[PDB]
């Protein structure tokens, strides 16, 4: 029902600001006795509490971060904001939309966002080169392939990997990208499908990396 | 500033764990907002109790909230490998404002163990033709979460242009970790194979990929 989708850039450099925008659906964002609030977790670190915006439309902030927070809302196309400036790397996160079902009986978030990841660097973008990594079953099971797609060389974290537009789920494993000596980004993904396919089957990977603005779809064939 | 908990807390396969979280006066002692959220790796966090002792809906009976002072406490009885997650205790903060803990890994352990999945590929048509060439070896469905591989031209081995990740966890519990070699089109050409040898709890599974 209520469902919180955050927007924002993936990469972002020092002297820029974070213009993050979250959009709530399935309930009202100036309704009941409701809480909003921003909530950052860097790379393999902890939790943190940004600020809150309430249903009434006054906000909260961290007394750290609170110098250069200067949350925002949007109450005609259900929406609030946040914004960061002097921006500096301890501020890449995966940055956090959450919900307070009352505000009148206490803190609890209930609903969150999926999350979008926040990097700062300096550090221009580079979009993946993909390629082909067609089947052979010399390490797999019986009547099953494996074939997949290389993501190799982008600058920075992340990007989606789907399999003929989403229609193909099953078998699907996309490994946790690399980072390499370079400072660069290098994923794959593996479909294990049963052998008889490879003669019937196309086979497409849908790799998108918004930072970059790279959308490439690979026909993964046999050789 | 932050709520004080274990870096990490580990479990028998069967029962049970307490998780602490410390606080000050104004804060866990003057406040009863104090909340608990479960994140398994990749997702957002979970709200598994608020109110100190309230556990939210659909949570099970085996999870507990306790608190004494300036200290609150999860209590886990009973774990699945459903419960293998990082948790994280919240707090209300004067004047409207929150505040999250270190966090706490808790790790279950009488899993059984579970021989590494390989799959090495050769370097594409495409690639070898763009003057590169890399080779994918992909481990997973492993426990315990620790491998170590060994590259082979030939028979030989290799450690230049070698990139493992560190093992991570998968939605199934088990682990994944991608090795990576990088050679040149010449390289690749003038061995007649390379060979991904993976090593994990005293045993090894090796994939071969020919020109």
């Amino acid at each position: 029902q209520v469902q919180l989708q955050e927007s924002g850039p993936g990469l972002v450099k020092p002297s820029q600001t974070l213009s993050l925008t979250c959009t709530v659906s399935g309930g009202s964002i100036t309704s009941r006795y409701y809480a909003w609030s921003w909530i950052r977790q860097p790379p393999g670190k902890g939790l943190e509490w940004i600020g809150v915006i309430d249903y009434d439309g006054d906000t909260y902030y961290s007394p750290s971060l609170k110098s250069r927070v200067s949350i925002s809302w949007d109450t005609s196309k259900n929406q609030f904001s946040l914004k960061l400036s002097s921006v500096t790397p301890a501020d890449t996160a995966v940055y956090y939309c959450a919900r307070d079902p009352d505000v009148v009986t206490g803190f609890h978030y209930d609903y969150w966002g999926q999350g979008t990841m926040v990097t700062v660097s300096s550090a221009s973008t580079k979009g993946p080169s993909v390629f082909p990594l067609a089947p052979s079953s010399k390490s797999t099971s019986g009547g099953t392939a494996a074939l997949g797609c290389l993501v190799k060389d982008y600058f920075p974290e992340p990007v989606t990997v789907s399999w003929n537009s989403g229609a193909l789920t099953s078998g699907v494993h996309t490994f946790p990208a690399v980072l390499q000596s370079s400072g660069l980004y290098s994923l794959s993904s593996v479909v294990t499908v049963p052998s008889s396919s490879l003669g019937t089957q196309t086979y497409i990977c849908n790799v998108n990396h918004k930072p970059s603005n790279t959308k490439v779809d690979k026909k993964v064939e046999p050789k | 500033s932050a709520l004080t908990q274990p870096p990490s807390v580990s479990g028998t396969p069967g029962q049970s764990v307490t998780i602490s979280c410390a606080g000050a006066n104004n804060d866990i002692g003057t406040y009863a907002y104090v909340s608990w959220y479960q994140q398994l790796p990749g997702t957002a966090p979970k709200l598994m109790i608020y109110k100190v002792t309230t556990r939210a809906s659909g949570i099970p009976d085996r999870f507990s909230g306790s608190k004494s002072g300036n200290t609150a406490s999860l209590t886990i009885s009973g774990l699945q490998a459903e419960d293998e997650a990082d948790y994280y205790c919240a707090s209300y903060r004067n004047f409207n404002n929150a505040v999250f803990g270190t966090g706490t890994k808790l790790t279950v352990l009488g899993q059984p163990k579970a021989a590494p999945s390989v799959t090495l590929f050769p370097p594409s048509s495409e690639e070898l033709q763009a003057n590169k060439a890399t080779l994918v070896c992909l481990i997973s469905d492993f426990y315990p979460g620790a491998v170590t591989v060994a590259w082979k031209a030939d028979s030989s081995p290799v450690k230049a242009g070698v990139e493992t990740t560190t093992p991570s966890k998968q939605s199934n519990n088990k682990y994944a970790a991608s090795s990576y070699l990088s050679l040149t089109p010449e390289q690749w050409k003038s061995h007649r194979s390379y060979s991904c040898q993976v090593t994990h709890e005293g045993s090894t599974v090796e994939k071969t990929v020919a020109p």
